């Protein structure tokens, strides 16, 4: 299952 | 014993050629189970192992939404990083991301990781404690401060210690027929005269899973790593791996050399010796 | 920018046997950046019906890919892998050695 929370650098 | 789930993401900018390439792949141990490719027709998360095909349309709609949010994040990031390094719009650049979780033989959380690379080098990584970041340079400190302000580490840690290990367990149960297997290497030795004074011994490991293996030559019980020709472990293409290791020996002295095979699938390490 | 030249292995899925269905593999690894051209050749002519793995990378961030084609080895036919990448001033051809 993917992480739903990636954030812009 | 130990298992892992990993997701790998690549984004390549295309100068003067529009949207960046984006490729996402998911692995349980050494087995790919999903993918997304921006160049593919579906524009959906697609299955790549039989046991994930039984997940319902809610799973696929959800993985599609989340992979596209990853795509959008990488899209912005390539623009942000070109800014941070003041690079020209003329050149192609690469972002790579890897995250995942390890469980032990008890299927309990052992470790989690999140690494991010720009143009083939570490940019920012989650530290082992999953509470802070290591930033490679002055540009990455900007990112580090943004991720501290937005408490990314806390929400990333809840995923790596919670969701990640729970869905890994689900996949290990649903995929038991193939994921829980360890295939011991099938081994053999070949012997080829080079001249009247020298000969090549080659030790083969075939049809092993997982990919992790050691092949080592000893002479009189002593390591030979200076004179060993070794190839990198390679995929057979059917879910198993291959490797060989070769040594050039004096004719008549073949019985001094032993090939040592270590693999998770072996009760105990093998020693092989050439006998005519 | 780091540039890493590809490592190339050309091999069969199964031990090669004349007249028996098999897979020819070209495994390209250790390379950066990701843009790479791979062709399997039969007697110097490109084989169209070639599949490839989804682009992935190792712990040093270098990429790897598997290209593969279904084939039947005969005593006459020569197979090779042709690879092009920004690190190569011209395509590298690597011959399939049957016993390897």
């Amino acid at each position: 299952l993917l992480w739903n929370g990636p954030m812009q650098v | 014993g130990s298992h892992s789930m990993r997701y790998f993401f690549t984004s390549v900018s295309r100068p003067g050629r529009g949207e960046p390439r984006f490729i996402a792949v998911g692995y349980v141990d050494d087995t790919q189970f999903v993918r997304f490719d921006s160049d593919a027709a579906s524009q959906r998360m697609e299955p790549r192992a039989p046991w994930i095909e039984q997940e319902g349309p809610e799973y696929w709609d959800g993985e599609t939404r989340k992979v596209k949010a990853h795509s959008q994040t990488h899209r912005v990031d390539l623009g942000t990083l070109r800014g941070y390094y003041n690079q020209s719009e003329a050149g192609s650049h690469t972002v790579q991301r890897m995250y995942g979780c390890d469980v032990g033989s008890d299927w309990r959380f052992l470790r989690g990781y999140h690494q991010y690379a720009y143009d083939g080098k570490d940019y920012i990584a989650l530290k082992e404690d999953l509470r802070s970041w290591t930033a490679a340079d002055m540009a990455a400190q900007t990112t580090k401060h943004k991720w501290e302000a937005a408490h990314v580490a806390e929400q990333l840690r809840a995923y790596l210690e919670g969701t990640c290990v729970e869905w890994l367990r689900r996949y290990l149960e649903n995929g038991k027929e193939t994921l829980q297997r360890t295939d011991a290497p099938k081994t053999h030795m070949t012997h080829h005269a080079v001249s009247d004074h020298e000969a090549t011994l080659r030790c083969w490991a075939l049809s092993f899973y997982p990919a992790e293996i050691t092949l080592t030559w000893q002479r009189d019980g002593e390591d030979q790593t200076q004179d060993t020709e070794l190839v990198e472990t390679r995929p057979a293409g059917d879910g198993t791996f291959q490797k060989w290791a070769a040594v050039v020996v004096p004719s008549g002295q073949e019985q001094r050399y032993t090939c040592h095979v270590q693999h998770e699938g072996l009760p105990k390490p093998l020693t092989l010796r050439w006998e005519p | 920018m780091i540039q890493r030249t590809p490592k190339i292995q050309v091999y069969s899925r199964h031990p090669a046997e004349n007249g028996k269905s098999n897979f020819l593999n070209c495994y390209v690894s250790g390379f950066h950046p990701s843009d790479i051209e791979v062709d399997l050749l039969k007697n110097g002519e490109r084989i169209e019906k070639v599949e490839h793995s989804d682009l992935s990378f190792s712990k040093d961030w270098s990429f790897y890919l598997l290209y593969y084609t279904e084939f039947t080895p005969t005593e006459k036919d020569e197979y090779a892998c042709r690879v092009n990448h920004v690190t190569l001033s011209q395509p590298k051809i690597v011959k399939w050695d049957r016993d390897m």
